């Protein structure tokens, strides 16, 4: 035996739901009322296409601000459509009933709706800073109706009597809360509006009387102007100039942009996007709208760490929904946008990469910020590493990049070969690896720390393997030292052991081999093990021994192999010492930095005394 | 005769759509092969709805069912692996078919079941 | 001629706005639910302070899941005051009405408000993951009326003939949307639970049917169990074993909370905090800011939000912890404060309050350097980036010296052993312990009567910067000093001393060219060769080899026998050289790498060492 | 006989109150040098309230309005730069009584004049 009841949540508390539910962003009361008001001329310009007599009692269509001080009232006048007594009454209970049925069932041979704002509510949050609200409008449907409350259960109609008369539209009055008087202030309003509903359709319209008493001077301005969405239009229909100079405004810069991307997607998310490359880098960007209002302004959702500096917009039509006004709340939503602003930003930097100068231009501004996104990626990875550009043994005072080094290696290898450390000279003229400049090869320069920390992420590029110090072998070559390589390095093998144990235990093994000619000592760390250099970085940031045998400081020891083995007593500040001189040239740290210096100068001792 | 709003979200092997509207009474089921048509009223507002679908459904293996106050619609497409750039077969500005992103994904339909 | 009218909101949309304005986080359904069962058992419980025979229908205070998948079905058993015919119609037509009014108007000579939860609203979210809602409700005022609806514009009421009876309380039954079936999982149910509404004063008990049958045996549980808000409990009335065995619950973690903070503040803000110093550092980072959040915060024991910074300064993440109010900072529909004013206060606090926790730890002779060797970082992290708590942070630090070797010590201790005639705190850097101990880098400085520090931690030469002003004391070395009179005997030589090293004095500064500034001969050394002190106001060796990492002033010994030697051939050779060519920049060389610098110019001066054994042994 | 919800906030030299009901009638003055009173009945439920105060307000340089739908007043305090833990002179488990933190600050009341 049922009994069915109808829901009936009730006022008075619902609206202190929606005002006091906090927002500690107050601002917003403009936005919206202002968004509320675009919504009303787009209403009255789209009722003209079948219809323009309707627009004969207001040629205009615009928005106008007039902060009243004197008595503490804030108006915003608007030329749109404007409401008829029954759309006061029945407009004004909340949610259910929005200017949004006007468009729900449009379904028009074009049907376009600049127009956008539901929910039904963003006309109460006036009363976050208006204590009561007066509400004039006039529809050219019926006369000119006040609706007055004060965020009570209850609303006023009444026919204006007296009180001047308009055209066309709405005027709000707004009568702040004792203390918002915030609002009244030119700064302010310029402020507010001129970043939250920057991008209308709707020229902005503010009058504010100036200062003219000698014994006033109004001024209908700020349209201004320098307002106007640069993605709105064809990209034909811009060039330099244009997008620059909107750049300029969105970021206040003061150089040119040095590029430009201009794009859409379409399908089911349906959303629009200008980016900027910057022209230098500085020391939050990619400002979202949602059918012209602002949204939000983020970085790590839509643009990952290391894209940064691009500083951008975007904007969809298909309001990817939000909790009132301030954000998706969808986060899948997010991650797509993302996987496009990357990929249409990847191809615009392969396009500047289509360069002679332009690229080293930018290549001076974000050396880092590429190689960080080949560490912090994976997919693009690849596609990002053809993007690097580095110095080498073949082109010295000469950009390179890797696609280039590919082509340049014979078939007969198959790893790409690289080095780092501290600086480019530090590196370059240096018989570290001059047995692999005079190996017929070709070998990078890594001045950047960075790039050691991404180059680890890409030990398979293109099939080549990236390898640096190293250990190496070769067929013959030309079988005739070879041929005495056992049997000569044999008569450095009583001194091959005796070299292993006055250092003891750091190295592995002390080989004499003839990768070198005649630079004393070399110390390879051992294969599949970290470079020197290497180490030297992923440790700045938290073995074998190698002797040249023609080398005339090297036979002496053989001779004072016989003249001294195990033990020594002037051949102790030598033996570790060149071991500890040859460390450092293995592009190796300051280990036990103290105790090489003081060898240094006590073999100063008998020289020269 | 009025119009209730819609919803596209395609998968791997389907559409779905959600209507909107309070207790609606007499749903008129149309399972056109390239077509979908309802009219529906509410408990008045009477509504309806046809939409050309953007290409070949199966009206073999499709249910129709109400949730509450919105109609619940589901539909195998013909293909394999993939994905409509909208639901009707025109120039979609299309007032009140909007997207429903609580069900949208595509891109990564049965690669998001991970860690 | 006026005509007022009444605001008549209407429900088909407000609903849709309240279910569907969106919110990727839509397991709130459950939180918000038993928020409203708490709210319901807190409300009888309190009616029994003055009749207790209102108990007697149901002696049990709890709430008790019960997944029934084979009807898709999650019931919400509560045995807490349940609602009368007009008590469910009336209390559920939206936001207005609330069971805020029994609370409202109490005013109690007591006054407990164990319950928050207004708004009104919570109840409909159930929507966001329920097609339709079955509520069964007996308060021992009626009988068993059943009310229902499907998210419409309507709902019915009728009295319950046949369906199990309750004793007193609501049960709810959800049936879910075809797909939200992840509800009716036992993981998710302990998931969403056991992390928003974990802290409860009730019971939070949860059906699940599981069977040991040889090839169904129910079990009421999860009475599990420290549930139980160790901040509701006067701190006398706690030890160890009982902050601890929190701590543990709180942080998945398997060691003893080094130390513990429990305390509130009240006035016109009111939150209570527990803190803890972990025995360990995790060991993870940080600060990569993707990772941390431990202060996890409650309004009203129900789960906000959770966070770093906005409550913790970056460099005090370790600190897990939690706080509550019950003064509802407001939150916009419960997920965060929305007025970080409030944000900043708290802020303020947890950090003076978890200071004086270092300042207390501080008082003990190991636990400290157990302490200290897990935070050395964070508390140094604390002094650059902080200002007022600078000097408050000053007095934790601990280095080593010259005076205390295999020993710890502050600084408040150094300021304690300098004599009245000194005035400036000395301090030096580099890269080791024992790289720097016994180096007669400042042996003129040890031999000087002073007391210098040492900085192993690159880390800390990055917060002494901004520590020029220590107690008056400036900080000081590597860089640049000076000294009055010192004995009026070598200062009285120190210009006719140098001088006979002037005809060398500039020498030396021409075949290094451009590089230094100038070529000193200065006594603040003793036998070691030579040195290169960075100018003052300018960024040490050390420092430029760090700061350059990741992205000038030559002075000589006189009293060595190496230098002596070149005053001498200073006549028998200036200007240029034939034999002092791999000699001159080579020492030089040599002193570089000798203060703390980089392997500037690496391959020529290898070079030089090993033609320098080219005259001596061959 | 019910009962209106409540407003603390110190500030430099006064403390103000926001009441709370839509539409009151005949607001009940009542300004006792360390008490405050008001029977408003709301356009039917009345309400009524008494609070004992903290400190000795000055009766006499004090205003009372409306605003909309929420009663305010307003009271300098007898010091120069102290700071209430609360409005009424008791043991504050008042459920009624809640901190309006739209206009809460303290500790930095003229001390926030800065960017
Ligand atoms: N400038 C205006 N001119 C005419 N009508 C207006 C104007 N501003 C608001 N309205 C009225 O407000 C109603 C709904 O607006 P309200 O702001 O309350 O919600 P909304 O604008 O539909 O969506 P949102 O809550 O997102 O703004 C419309 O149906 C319309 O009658
Ligand atoms: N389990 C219950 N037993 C008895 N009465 C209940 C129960 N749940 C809700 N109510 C009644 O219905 C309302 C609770 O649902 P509501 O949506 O208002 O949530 P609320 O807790 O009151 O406020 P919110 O949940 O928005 O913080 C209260 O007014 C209360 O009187």
């Amino acid at each position: 035996a049922s009994e069915t009841f109808e829901f009936q949540a009730e006022i008075t508390q619902l609206m202190s739901l929606i005002i006091n539910t906090v927002y500690s962003n107050k601002e917003i009361f403009l936005r919206e009322l202002i968004s509320n008001a675009s919504d009303a001329l787009d209403k009255i310009r789209y009722k003209s296409l079948s219809d323009p007599k309707q627009l004969e009692t207001e040629p205009d269509l615009f928005i106008r601000i007039t902060p009243k001080p004197e008595q503490k009232v804030l108006e915003i006048r608007d030329s749109g459509i404007g409401m008829t007594k029954a759309e006061l009454i029945n407009n004004l209970g909340t949610i259910a009933k929005s200017g949004t049925k006007a468009f729900m069932e449009a379904l028009s041979a074009g049907a376009d709706v600049s127009m956008i704002g539901q929910f039904g509510v963003g006309f109460y949050s006036l009363f976050l800073v208006a204590d009561r609200v007066q509400v004039i409008s006039k529809s050219n449907d019926d006369e000119q109706y006040i609706w007055e409350s004060n965020a009570g259960g209850s609303f006023t109609v009444t026919l204006d009597e007296v009180n001047e008369r308009i055209g066309r539209g709405t005027i709000l009055r707004l009568f702040l809360k004792d203390d918002q008087l915030e609002y009244l202030e030119e700064k302010r309003i310029k402020e507010v509006i001129k970043r939250h509903s920057e991008f209308v359709a709707y020229p902005i319209q503010l009058v504010v009387t100036k200062e003219v008493e000698k014994e006033e001077e109004v001024q209908e301005i700020e349209e201004l102007n320098k307002t106007k969405p640069l993605w709105t239009r064809n990209p034909s229909d811009i060039t330099q100039e244009e997008y620059n100079a909107f750049y300029k405004s969105i970021s206040n810069d003061w150089e040119d942009p040095l590029y430009v991307k201009h794009f859409s997607v379409e399908g089911q998310l349906e959303f629009r996007a200008i980016l900027f490359i910057p022209k230098r880098a500085p020391f939050n960007n990619i400002k979202l709208y949602v059918r012209r209002v602002f949204i939000t302004d983020e970085a790590e959702d839509l643009i990952p760490e290391w894209l940064s500096f691009v500083k951008g917009v975007v904007d969809s039509e298909d309001l990817p929904l939000n909790l009132s006004r301030e954000m998706l709340q969808q986060n899948k939503i997010m991650k797509v946008i993302r996987k496009n602003i990357v990929k249409k930003l990847i191809e615009a930097f392969n396009e500047i990469a289509e360069d002679s100068e332009q690229f080293e231009k930018f290549y001076s501004a974000f050396s880092k910020n590429i190689k960080l996104g080949v560490h912090e990626d994976t997919q693009n990875r690849a596609a990002l590493a053809k993007l690097l550009r580095y110095n080498s043994t073949k082109s010295v005072d000469e950009l390179t990049s890797l696609t280039d080094y590919v082509t340049r290696m014979p078939e007969h290898q198959k790893n790409i070969y690289y080095i780092t450390g501290e600086s480019l000279k530090a590196v370059e003229k240096s018989p570290f690896l001059d047995a692999l400049k005079a190996k017929n090869f070709e070998v990078l320069f890594l001045t950047d720390p960075i790039d050691e920390y991404a180059f680890t992420q890409l030990k398979e590029f293109e099939g080549k393997t990236l390898v640096d110090i190293t250990k190496d072998f070769e067929l013959e070559e030309t079988d005739e030292e070879k041929a005495e390589r056992e049997k000569e390095i044999k008569e450095y093998e009583p001194l091959t052991k005796a070299l292993k144990e006055i250092l003891g235990d750091q190295v592995e093994k002390v080989v004499v081999s003839y990768k070198l000619l005649d630079a004393p000592a070399a110390i390879r760390t051992g294969q599949f093990g970290w470079s020197a250099n290497m180490e030297r970085i992923m440790k700045a940031q938290a073995k074998t021994f190698e002797i040249s045998p023609k080398s005339p400081i090297i036979k002496e020891l053989k001779k004072r192999v016989d003249e001294g083995g195990a033990q020594d007593k002037t051949v102790k500040d030598l033996t570790k010492l060149l071991y500890e001189t040859a460390l450092l040239t293995s592009g190796f740290s300051l280990d036990e930095p103290t105790s090489f210096a003081s060898r240094i100068n006590r073999l100063i001792s008998l020289g020269l005394n | 005769w009025a119009q209730r709003s819609s919803t596209t979200d395609p998968e791997r092997n389907y559409v779905l759509i959600t209507v909107s509207i309070a207790d609606c009474d007499a749903p008129e089921l149309t399972i056109k092969p390239s077509y979908i048509e309802l009219k529906a009223q509410s408990k008045v507002h009477h509504y309806q709805l046809h939409i050309d679908l953007y290409k070949e459904i199966i009206p073999e293996k499709t249910m129709h069912k109400v949730a509450n106050g919105y109609f619940l619609k589901l539909y195998k497409k013909d293909l394999e692996s993939e994905y409509w750039p909208r639901l009707t077969k025109e120039k979609v500005k299309y007032p009140y078919i909007k997207t429903d992103f609580d069900k949208w994904v595509d891109a990564d339909e049965q690669d998001e079941v991970e860690a």
